[PDB]
């Protein structure tokens, strides 16, 4: 269901956009080139899509890059001495919504929640939703930080 | 003469076949009833897909409830009258009808895209379609049968009308939808997810012979309505008692299907 999780709170585009900062970027948010060059920006869109290069590609082919960066934010979560031992004891669900976390904060941002992760590791869901919501970030993007922190209190779907 | 014993045979067959039909309704209600509390009383009910049980059998509690007033309707004084709560009774069945028809297609929107795709919000969509299209539908039904056949408490069954295809042409519609997504599920199942132990594979696995089975017991009723038979004896007794049995069991049917989903 992840693919479905951060459809909902991230977003889904099926053609070629521009970011705040003005780079071309596809999908639920791949960044495809730092270049100006739009052509640049299709080739390396026909690398990873190895079908007919053009804007708009498959909704399935939004799922196979999405996957792409789902393991790139696997690898960086588990260098980090920090957010990988919290990791390996939360189970799938938990995981997901770990995964949702560095999707909009990086491996960077989640790791500041201290308290918060040794909550969850030591199974105390209860403690830890109280943590996550004197923050920042909740006050920030309330109706995605209440969605996510639910996942983590029940370890279930119910939410999205 | 012999005419009025010939008469006299066919009045308790049809009053035969009008007991099998009473029995096999309450047993259907009953049943649905018990499978609606037992899928409540479980904390999966938050899960989408035990949402999209729940809502399947509620469609066919209401529309078994409203047969009964149904017949009630079917008295020929009541009939010929036209009643504004006749029609009115007319289009609630016919209501819960057609989202019988969207809650199976909806059924089949979440397993096609389950297995394609890795709760309480994605649900709406899934009762937007059940509960939502049918409504303007049967709206637009209702001003036709309003401005052009307004009789029969809006029952009656008449030659060169096709003023009950506003509501039956979207039933065949999204059927011809869940064929296409049949053929996709096996299609994939058989090629990609071959030898997939993921926990949504077998889920869809155990689907997939059902909905086989299900389909022609389900599915007979619906050419049986198309037959005309004759006025053979022997031929006529046999094809009332069979299609009453199918008709009033319907709901039985679908009981035992919702209840096998929820393994
Ligand atoms: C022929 O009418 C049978 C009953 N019915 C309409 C009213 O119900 C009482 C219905 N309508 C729709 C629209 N679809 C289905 C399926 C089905 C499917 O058939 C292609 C594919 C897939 Br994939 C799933 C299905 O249902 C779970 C089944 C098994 N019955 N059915």
């Amino acid at each position: 269901n992840i693919f479905e999780m951060l459809r909902i709170d991230e977003g889904l585009r099926l053609k070629i956009y521009k970011d705040t900062e003005g780079y071309y970027t596809i999908g639920i948010g791949h960044l495809l080139t730092k270049s100006p060059s739009l052509s640049v920006a299709k080739s390396e869109l026909d690398k990873a899509i190895g079908r007919n290069s053009n804007g708009v590609i498959t909704k399935d082919e939004a799922e196979k890059l999405f996957n792409q960066d789902v393991d790139a934010a696997v690898r960086g979560i588990l260098r980090n001495a920090k957010l990988k031992p919290v990791y390996d004891s939360l189970d799938a669900v938990r995981r997901s919504a770990l995964i949702n976390m560095v999707f909009q904060m990086g491996e960077t941002g989640v790791a500041g929640f201290t308290n918060s992760l040794r909550m969850l590791q030591q199974k105390r869901w209860d403690e830890a939703a109280v943590n996550l919501a004197k923050s920042r970030w909740y006050n920030q993007t309330p109706n995605r930080a209440k969605r996510v922190i639910a996942t983590f209190r029940t370890g279930t779907w119910d939410a999205y | 003469m012999e005419i009025l014993n010939e008469e006299k045979k066919s009045k308790v067959h049809y009053h035969v076949a009008a007991i099998i039909n009473y029995l096999g309704h309450c047993i259907s209600l009953v049943a649905l009833l018990v499978a609606f509390v037992l899928f409540l009383r479980a904390r999966s009910i938050r899960c989408l897909r035990n949402i999209i049980h729940a809502n399947l059998i509620a469609a066919f509690i209401l529309r078994n409830a409203t047969w009964f007033v149904v017949q009630l309707t079917m008295s020929p004084e009541v009939h010929q009258s036209n009643v504004g709560w006749c029609r009115l009774v007319t289009a609630a069945y016919n209501y819960f009808h057609v989202t019988n028809f969207f809650w199976m297609f909806g059924e089949g929107c979440y397993l096609h895209t389950a297995i394609v795709l890795t709760d309480r919000l994605r649900a709406w969509m899934f009762i937007c379609i059940g509960w939502g299209v049918p409504f303007p539908i049967i709206v637009a039904w209702a001003i036709g049968k309003l401005y052009y056949d307004n009789e029969k408490c809006w029952a009656g069954k008449r030659p060169g009308v096709y003023t009950d295809y506003i509501y039956q042409g979207p039933m065949a519609l999204v059927l011809l939808i869940n064929f296409i997504f049949l053929f996709n599920i096996v299609r994939i199942l058989m090629t990609k997810l071959r030898a997939s132990t993921t926990s949504e594979t077998i889920q869809a696995r155990k689907a997939v012979k059902a909905t086989l089975v299900l389909l022609p017991l389900l599915g007979i009723t619906y050419m049986l309505a198309f037959v005309n038979p004759g006025e053979d004896e022997v031929s006529r007794v046999v094809f009332i008692y069979f299609n009453a049995f199918l008709e009033s069991f319907q709901g039985f049917f679908v009981s035992v299907f919702a209840c096998f989903l929820n393994s």
